[PDB]
């Protein structure tokens, strides 16, 4: 996987979905 | 940046943990902290979109188990010009 | 076959239907010579030396064995006169 | 534009999302955001009736699952002059 | 008119529906709107007894299902001179 | 606005209820009431297309159960200049 | 024009829809709208034969389900000069 | 011509067909169209008995399937002087 | 779920809102041969009145509801009685298949342009020429 | 004449035979030929309603067997002032 | 009004029919017609949200079976300023 | 020189062969080669009717096999003054 | 910005939907709309890498069910300096 | 030389290979490349008859399997002065 | 480098992915992008034979699944002088 700050809070953040 | 991050929490303690985690984890600027009433606080940040996403993801992780908790963590990548009137420009 | 030069096109609206839609051209062995008409198998511009086949050979060169043709332009000569 | 659209939500993270969605969806003007108290935030947006029906529906769909969520989403195509005295003129 | 028509409502959006219904249905005069705190918002009207009765019934029916709803709908046909001090004189 | 909303009802009491409902509900102007004959009464209200939809829907519900009831509720978003001569310009 | 189109309808909301769809469709002039009594309204257009056939076929499909409905759609391309005496020339 | 042919019809669209069908079918002059009220319209023709008869049959057949229909088709071979005063006369 | 005044499309209210439901997108609900075979047809009125081609739009055609100039309105006006079937016709076309005697035959010899495969030329007396 | 007749064809040979037959059949002025793209060529005629009905029919019958064929034949008896600006005035 | 309505069709005949129905049905101005290529033509109207909702409904139904038909019918109640540079302001 | 011949083809290579066969076959003047779009190329010739007939009949046989072949071969012996305006005047 | 976002769609109506969604969702700049031919229209947007990832996703979802649909959606976080010369700089 | 060699192909990549093969194989001049539309691209060469024959043959075998392939490969030794006008005289 | 690498695609989104993938993959210069029509877009690169062979192979793999995909991938190591006049010298 790619570790980082994007890895955190996977199911909590809402809004502005980015590209799949 | 124009992106907005907003972490609402029950209490100012979760809000400050989240506020510190968001501004230490990404190049975002704390534009304000608003007491919404009813035991809700919102910490609003603003920066480029990737920075805001990393900031809001990091803050939501920090405050989920701090105090009463996290009600919401939302990213609005571009806010309408009218919404920019109801958004704080700088804290205090 | 005879080397002939195209002079002009010929049009006959009242022509037998067995001549199909094939074009007709007023060829001549040299200018001022007896004018003759040849069904143009190979498209030919006026002023160009052509090679024309006569009896029977013409019928098949321009369409089929039954095509009403005793003269047909079999080719354009690459260099002449 | 004299129709009034108004989305109440529990929190300012649900309300700011609603304001953005409403203003983006139609030619409506955000006239106020009010902290009603008890953790309720009403975002009122004026505009022609058709635009306020588009905007309120957009706001409701947008903030339904953000934070605590949507308390109410109401349209008033014409508002009595008397009720215009208890309505926000512009955001403060 | 010395009658008072009070419709208390959880949220401001249930309260602005109530004010609109009340002022549209009778010769009543919205005298004020109060943010009581905790969420409650009380819209008060002043008119004759029959007018106030019609306005309050209409408002209660109208805002009953808007948002959180109607806390109370009360009519006081003659209000004591002392209560006047605690009542809004014009919507501010 | 140049849109036309017309409500036809069997009887004048249903039509007056419908007209009051329509004018109060949205930004439309009552342009006339016509006695058609056979007990049919048509209330015509002009205004912007979105405003005229709200009015005809509000006024249709108002007269649905008043008296004989509602024969027709209709909206014409643009009216041809030829049909203007037949339509009533101001109410009599 | 010499052609006559007639759209009788039960009500004036159906007749107004008919006059709108008859005029808008073809270059036919709305010569009259008559209240025949008993609730029957006849909208009469006069134009060239093709224009009246195109206009009366549009008005009929338009008012077929508006209000009570369509009673008659009739075209008379030239009318006895004596019948022209009993036909309206400009709408009241 | 003193014979009178009269075709009552439910509507004016049924009556203009019959006035047109009676006048075209035989040497009868259309004295008038009268709106009885209740949806009844009567077209009266005046000719020799033989001509009024062909005209009334033609008018009766034509209008029967236009609109609501034919109520009465009738011929009076000699009309008394007194009834001439209750009969429309001029080709108005 | 949106309370208050509704501008949402309905069947009780009639007008432009009902048209094109399911074709249009961007709405608050969504967001939140031309001529019939020539052999088969036989137009009643030929020429510029031919109804063979499906000509869309505001054309001069009249539908089911329209009553008017043609049909019972034109056919009823004048009384009429048809009393007999078509009787045999005397014409050149009808006489195409008339019984004919056997074709004259030619037994002549010597060159005479005696063609037997062509049309029936005859010479005086009914001979083959 | 204000009516529009339009024949859309696949190719320009069918379109020029359509335009010849249409102009040949009636007194209609050929206002444009439009290379739509995709190999579609809409020839647009204008004339009195009946002329355009006689013209379009002749063009459709004339071009169906010429080339790839006919996609559409349509008449508009009166075109709105707005559709005049997307319509060629004289041909190219 | 700033709303956009857009009916894309296969051919110019369907689009011109759609532009007639759209403009006649509601108060919209026809800002452009664009040949997209590949047989597609877009007809764009700009009006208030209720007028543009009504116009694109009228165009879509009218042109659905004219020529090869309707590819799309779409309402964008407000367009981002950026999209305004790729939209045609006035038609040719 | 008033007759028109047209040979549409799918591609420029069949059409150039068609125009070469047409101009050589008879005394006609290639007045244009038009890229219609979608890959249709129409070579138009103008000469006397017999000449045009010979050219279009010979050109059609010539282009049938070359490339994707012939779509149309047409002769319009008399061209309406109106159709002349949509016709190429010299090959460019 | 350095990133490119391209939404290719069949038809322009889907492309204007895609453009409206992208520019609204994130801080991107419509830099061009290209008619690629054959019904293909590509909307190219330049912005920050996070902003162009959020705009392209929004545009792809929006335009998917509008019209013929979406051919492709693509993000090029940085384009070689050489591909910058084939890229549009501002929309036409 | 007067002979023309035209190789049409479904794409520019097949046409560039065809042109390369034709020019390399024999002494011919690439007078032009034309985009017909529909993907058709015709590369035209001009030279003496033998040179054109060899060139077209080489171009055809060369581009048959390149991309979407070959549509036509044609040789006309003597092109009419009239068709000279529709032929490109220099490549671009 | 004087080799030519060409990648035809069905759309600009596939062609721009191919152009980016080619310049990045190997030492090649993007000489041009051409709209062939029909949805075909060719990206021409020019460098050393091995560079072009590696770029055209890299641009093919990259653009095959982007949008509609790849029509042709082709390399011409030496280009006749004549073919250079139909080749794009610079990308704009």
């Amino acid at each position: 996987r790619i570790t980082g700050p994007g890895m955190l809070a996977t199911g909590l953040i809402t809004g502005t979905p980015e590209f799949r | 940046g124009i992106a907005l991050g907003m972490i609402e929490t029950r209490g100012l303690v979760p809000a400050i943990e989240a506020a510190d985690a968001m501004t230490k984890a990404a190049e975002v600027r704390l534009v304000g902290r608003q007491f919404v009433g009813g035991g809700y606080v919102t910490v609003l940040v603003r920066g480029e979109t990737g920075a805001v996403n990393a900031a809001v993801r990091a803050g939501a992780d920090a405050c989920e188990r701090v105090g009463d908790g996290l009600v919401a963590a939302h990213i609005i990548a571009r806010v309408h010009s009218e919404v920019e009137n109801i958004l704080p420009k700088a804290p205090q | 076959m005879k080397i002939m030069q195209v002079e002009k096109t010929l049009v006959s609206t009242n022509r037998i239907a067995d001549m199909g839609h094939k074009p007709l051209l007023v060829v001549w062995e040299k200018p001022g010579a007896p004018r003759q008409v040849a069904v143009d198998a190979i498209g030919c511009i006026p002023g160009d030396w052509v090679l024309c086949v006569g009896s029977s050979a013409a019928r098949e060169a321009a369409g089929s064995k039954s095509y009403p043709s005793d003269l047909t332009i079999i080719g354009i000569i690459d260099q002449w006169n």
